DNA sequence: TCGCCCCCCTTCGGTGCTTTGCACCGAAGGGGGGC
């Protein structure tokens, strides 16, 4: 079989990224991960000589309780070649993200069958660390396409289309949407009915070689402005300050007249009765945030970029936008575990769910501005993490001066 | 010499060999020199070479802490930036807290590990060198090494990673035996009766032996206590090797971080070891030969490790049958010290934290940092994170999750009273205060001046400006909510239009590097209601638009 | 007069911000320890 010549892009070098420490349990699943992949060929065992490397853990799923290895080819992916230069690319449906229940299928381990240009290997190297490093790291690379690198759709991208004609002319309505290692597959039958059919597709590529969602039921949250009967000169300067963060965003949103309410130097708790022209403007501007913002489109040649909030009791308000104002998406997140008591286990499945809806929606997922320190959160998050894929991300600190998404 | 394949290595894409000559040796190191290098050419380590081969390396002598016999070292620095990277494969430094007792144990050590360990033979020519004949009588000889040298940059990943290799057959046929391996240094534990450990540590000898890997006696430890990576293992527990800290009547730089170094080594297991105060000696220093007189802070500190090192301490085992438990104890200053244990009194190891993150921070934030190194350090040595012991109230870390806006967690863990407790020393109302003076607060500077005033007018109708000097658009901001705080009672509602002073403020600090922080954190502390709202500038806000009028 | 690894403490310089200094962060200097 012949493979595809790949190079990375020009003036780059491979990932050279540093192995992080794993629990007992994981190493023990790498190992015998690893080893049965040795056997079977699709990696092979190397040494100091190769001086790339990229960290690997694994994750292991409430759906399925077998561990799943995770190599996190975020920095070889930013240093891949475009496969849209190349021709060999993955075009989004926009049909997706019509359908009622929409389920994940992993089908990483396809790619398997297909060799990687055996000059790209090195670039594929990974660490297996050893416990009270009792034994130096064990390295490996990859002689197939490799789960979670962006290449491995592009190279397989002709045979899965064969391998799904037959299941989708015989199903022309259910849309499939290949992202990474994972098929988005989306129907308009009832939530058993169409579990039938997902069944039937996993034994068709069964044959050659999930996660339950409903993108109907995905609301939008909008600014919404609090409703009292008796108005403070606090309440006012909170007003005031939130609808001109906002005019940032909408379009003629007025203050000047609560702006004029607030004249003097009065004291924070002296209710001020709202003029005429003062509840004019409230209720004027209370509908220019009731209905979407006007000239904003989704541009497939930028980035998208995902904010989130943490807002108490349980609750995640999130923006997609890719410029800043302009977005595309604003949210709500909200989880029930049952422990009611981690942050960052919240957070981390606020992001994948994000995540999700913007493959779902845009075909590919934005890059996080997450609300948590650096290392906080790299001390726990890939504890909770279950996709195959993961989105890049960076730590902000986010005081709330304004208290607008919720 | 093993017969194992050797490791292809390249130079970096247009870069030729070394071309540095040597130097001057006393002719003592010479004798030893060339006693290593003609035996070593004997076996096959080197080989002569001539004027074809253009390059060089000088070479040096150091002895080895066996007295009698010295080391061979080859100054590489010009060849090793030349030299390929390579991916380490050491990832980190095994802890005897991490081992579990073992019936048998056994401790080897290979002779002349590099030297058994063939070199890529296209890239000999580059490690050529010349040992140096007493004052140029005779031109010196020119070598290169077939062999791993000691001092290039890829001589330790590649015998690390020929070394197991070498040892994996061994490790699969017997999961039963622990292999620590360090470099050359093997660990041999057993839970095997004395006989049958031996034969397998025979055997393990004896495949060493056939890849080319002696074990000499004299490094062949087989009875309690053993030296190992610094430590001595007993049995039932395990000791640092004595820390020797200097002592002076005059300190350099140099010295104190030397001595900084040691405390810091033997806090892995003497508890309540500090060093901030020794440490703060090398801020602002210029020159490592600078002595540097010890404050009075420095000498308690100091006197203070010096009564805790003069106790025996030991660590013990891991048992995997049972819990891990870590406590940490707040000492003030931002240092912080742990103990990990299972059973009570009977310390794995002991640590410290005391990193300073940020510019402006707290108690319960240094505190979470303590946790996840602390967690961090048992996935290294146990695999696992452990059940902690914290001097915090659960419903202060309630408190600080709730009101932070930032996500954070702490895993399970147990209230401990240990005094001082980890608290926060002061909470922002969340809604106004009735019957509390109203403080508009205001700075600003002029950017290229480097001039500013701060001030406040109030709906009690008090108002007040400073005028201030070498300041910053920030620093006003600040300056203008130290004089609400300094000249309002205990409660005090103030209204700002700096987001970045909200945004310190916000997160309730009790410490920073910016004494004008400190202050303001200071008089939050004193304070009995404090109410902290943000407004935007130049809009014409009641309140704010007569206070920017006023700093004008 | 060397190499590689982990740790801590301090300094410095690059990055991004609806900034003009500030906070953050990674690398590099010093030290400890290992072979
Ligand atoms: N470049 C360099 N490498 C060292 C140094 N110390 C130890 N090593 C490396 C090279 C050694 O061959 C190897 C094992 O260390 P050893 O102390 O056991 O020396 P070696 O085995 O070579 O001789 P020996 O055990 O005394 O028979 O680790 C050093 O100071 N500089
Ligand atoms: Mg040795």
């Amino acid at each position: 079989i012949e493979t595809v010549p790949v190079k990375l892009k020009p003036g780059m070098d491979g990932p050279k990224v540093k192995q992080w420490p794993l629990t007992e349990e994981k190493i023990k699943a790498l190992v015998e991960i690893c080893t049965e992949m040795e056997k079977e060929g699709k990696i092979s065992k190397i040494g100091p000589e190769n001086p790339y490397n990229t960290p690997v853990f694994a994750i292991k799923k409430k759906d399925s309780t077998k561990w799943r290895k995770l190599v996190d080819f975020r920095e070889l992916n930013k240093r891949t070649q475009d496969f849209w230069e190349v021709q060999l690319g993955i075009p989004h449906p926009a049909g997706l993200k019509q359908k009622k229940s929409v389920t994940v299928l992993d089908v990483g381990d396809a790619y398997f069958s297909v060799p990687l240009d055996k000059d790209f290997r090195k670039y594929t190297a990974f660490t297996i660390p050893s416990i009270n490093n009792e034994t130096p790291g064990i390295r490996y690379q990859y002689n197939v396409l490799p789960q979670g690198w962006k290449g491995s759709p592009a190279i397989f991208q002709s045979s899965m289309t064969k391998i799904l004609e037959p299941f989708r002319k015989q199903n022309p309505d259910i849309v499939i949407y290949q992202y990474m290692d994972d098929l988005y597959v989306g129907s308009d039958l009832e939530i058993g009915q169409h579990r039938t059919k997902i069944e039937e597709l996993r034994q068709h590529l069964l044959r050659w070689g999930g996660y339950e969602l409903h993108p109907d039921k995905w609301t939008v949250q909008p600014i919404v402005l609090p409703e009292k009967d008796s108005w403070t000169v606090n309440d006012i300067q909170k007003l005031v300050g939130k609808l001109n963060w906002a005019s940032q965003i909408y379009a003629g949103i007025k203050v000047r007249q609560l702006s004029k309410l607030l004249r003097g130097t009065k004291a924070l708790t002296e209710v001020v009765p709202l003029t005429e022209e003062a509840e004019l403007e409230l209720a004027e501007n209370r509908e220019i945030l009731k209905e979407p913002v006007h000239g904003v489109y989704y541009d497939p040649s930028k980035d998208l970029i995902a904010e989130i909030q943490k807002q108490g009791q349980g609750q995640w308000t999130y923006q997609i936008y890719q410029e800043p104002f302009k977005n595309l998406k604003t949210g709500k997140y909200a989880r029930m575990k049952g422990a009611h008591t981690n942050d960052v286990k919240q957070l981390t499945e606020a992001v994948q769910k994000i995540a999700t809806e913007s493959i779902v929606i845009w075909g590919k997922t934005p890059k996080f501005k997450l609300p948590i320190q650096k290392e906080t959160w790299e001390a726990w998050w890939t504890e909770y993490w279950q996709a195959t894929w993961i989105p890049e991300w960076e730590f902000v600190n986010t005081p709330p001066l304004v208290k607008l998404w919720y | 010499i093993s017969p194992i394949e050797t490791v292809p290595v390249k130079l970096k894409p247009g870069m030729d060999g070394p071309k540095v000559k040597q130097w001057p040796l006393t002719e003592e190191k010479i004798k030893a020199l060339v006693e290593i290098c003609t035996e070593m050419e004997k076996e096959g380590k080197i080989s002569k070479i001539g004027p074809e081969n253009p390059y060089n390396t000088p070479v040096f002598a150091i002895k080895k802490k066996d007295s009698t016999k010295w080391r061979k070292l080859v100054d590489f620095r010009e060849l090793n930036k030349r030299t390929q990277d390579f991916w380490e494969v050491q990832l980190g430094i095994p802890h005897p807290a991490g081992l579990k007792q073992k019936k048998s144990v056994t401790v080897l050590d290979v002779g002349d590990a590099f030297y058994s360990v063939p070199l890529d033979k296209d890239f000999r020519k580059y490690t050529a060198f010349t040992i140096p004949s007493i004052n140029n009588e005779t031109p010196g000889i020119r070598y290169q090494y077939n062999v791993l040298p000691m001092g290039w940059k890829g001589s330790p990943a590649i015998f690390q990673s020929s070394m197991t290799k070498i040892l994996e057959p061994f490790r699969k046929q017997n999961p039963d035996i622990v292999i620590y391996q360090y470099v050359d240094d093997l660990y041999v534990g057993s839970d095997l009766e004395i006989g049958q450990h031996r034969t397998k540590i025979e055997e393990l000898r004896q495949h060493l032996l056939r890849w080319g890997f002696t074990t000499p006696d004299k490094k062949h430890q087989k009875e309690p206590p053993f030296l190992w990576m610094g430590y001595e293992l007993h049995p039932d527990k395990w000791t640092v090797q004595p820390i020797v800290l200097p002592e002076k009547d005059s300190w350099t730089v140099n010295d104190i971080q030397k001595l900084v170094g040691k405390l810091n080594w033997a806090s892995q297991i003497y508890a309540g070891i500090k060093v901030r105060q020794l440490s703060k000696l090398l801020r602002g220093t210029k020159a490592l030969t600078e002595v540097v007189p010890l404050t009075e802070e420095a000498e308690l500190e100091l006197a203070e490790n010096r009564e805790i090192l003069k106790e025996p301490v030991h660590g013990v085992y891991y048992d995997p049958s049972k819990d891990l438990i870590a406590e940490i104890q707040k000492q003030g200053q931002g240092q912080w010290t742990y103990q990990i244990y299972q059973e009570p009194f009977k310390n794995l190891k002991t640590g410290k934290y005391a990193r300073m993150k940020g510019a402006h921070t707290n108690d319960v934030k240094q505190l979470t940092e303590a946790v996840q190194k602390i967690a961090t350090e048992s996935i290294v040595i146990w695999g696992k994170t452990p059940k902690f012991k914290l001097p915090i109230q659960k419903e202060t870390w309630e408190a600080w999750w709730t009101e932070y806006w930032q996500a954070t967690w702490i895993p399970e863990w147990e209230f401990v009273n240990t005094p001082p407790l980890v608290k926060l020393w002061y909470q922002l109302e969340k809604e106004p205060i009735i019957g509390a003076e109203t403080f508009y607060v205001d700075g600003a500077a002029n950017r290229e001046t480097k001039l500013g005033k701060a001030g406040y007018v109030t709906d009690r109708g008090r108002q007040k400006v400073v005028p201030l000097t070498d300041t910053t658009n920030q620093k006003t901001e600040l300056q203008a909510i130290h004089l609400a705080l300094q000249d309002s009672g205990l409660e005090v509602n103030i209204v700002t239009d700096s987001q970045y002073a909200l945004g310190i403020i916000q997160a309730q600090p009790d410490k920073s590097e910016s004494e004008l922080v400190s202050q303001i954190i200071e008089q939050l502390i004193k304070k009995e209601k404090v109410y902290l709202a943000w407004v935007p500038a130049h809009k014409g806000i009641g309140g704010n638009e007569q206070v920017d009028k006023l700093v004008s």
